């Protein structure tokens, strides 16, 4: 992977998982979300357990509509 | 002190030691994860040398495909065929724009980036000097993005009943 098909695939992501800190009551749930995106960025990035992570991917933006 | 300069060239040295590193965290993960695992644990429960590591930048592998994205951000700014002068805000702001990288993790750059040396047992550390400029750079221009201001308060919380007034010299203001 280039770097500029990692930032495309990262915007992609950030579309759907677009909260900020003030959207967590707590900082400790906040850093656990900064990395389950840097998850998905790295899994559709490097071709890696691609359907659970799409799987995971189509749950999060039904959960947050 | 406080100032920084980054030449293509010390960019070009960066990149190359951002291949190196990338190269023994492969070898790394196929030889002794634990000592991965162990760095992980040190930042997020234990022993640092405040405020939380931020999530985007807590394993190896994210903290260097952030530092990746922002060499190739600070690399497109310097194509340029005349000076240009901006603010640290519009810097970061061009930042999260291009290459999605947030002002609170670069806070953090240096520091991450001497763990993760210590990490990979780099014994040499000069091998590395570029980088280690970089990180300084993103660390600098994020905590004193907007300068410095004075708060004075007229009395200490602490003690209500006494005229204890506080002058603050301090950032992000
Ligand atoms: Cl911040």
């Amino acid at each position: 992977p280039t770097v500029d098909k990692e930032v495309e695939i990262r915007k992609k992501v950030l579309k759907i998982y677009n909260k900020r800190e003030e959207d967590f009551p707590s900082l400790r749930e906040y850093n656990d979300f900064l990395e389950e995106v840097e998850e998905i960025v790295f899994n559709l990035t490097n071709n890696v357990d691609l359907d659970n992570t799409k799987k995971k991917m189509e749950i999060y933006q039904k959960e947050n509509k | 002190s406080m100032s920084v300069n980054l030449t293509r060239r010390t960019l070009d040295r960066c990149q190359g030691n951002l291949e190196t590193l990338q190269k023994t965290v492969l070898r790394i993960k196929e030889t002794d994860e634990q000592r991965l695992r162990d760095e992980y644990r040190r930042l997020v429960e234990g022993l640092r040398e405040q405020e939380a590591v931020p999530g985007s930048i807590r394993t190896a592998e994210h903290f260097l495909g952030f530092l990746r994205r922002l060499l190739e951000y600070v690399k497109w700014r310097l194509r340029v065929q005349h000076v240009v002068q901006e603010s640290p805000p519009a810097f970061l702001s061009g930042l999260a724009q291009r290459v999605c990288i947030q002002r609170k993790p670069l806070r953090f750059c240096a520091e991450r980036l001497r763990s993760l040396l210590h990490t990979l047992e780099i014994t040499d550390l000069a091998d590395f000097s570029p980088l280690t400029l970089l990180a300084n750079f993103a660390t600098l221009v994020s905590t004193y993005a907007k300068g410095f201001t004075i708060i004075i308060e007229p009395f200490d919380d602490r003690t209500p009943t006494i005229a204890n007034p506080i002058l603050h010299f301090s950032c992000m203001d």
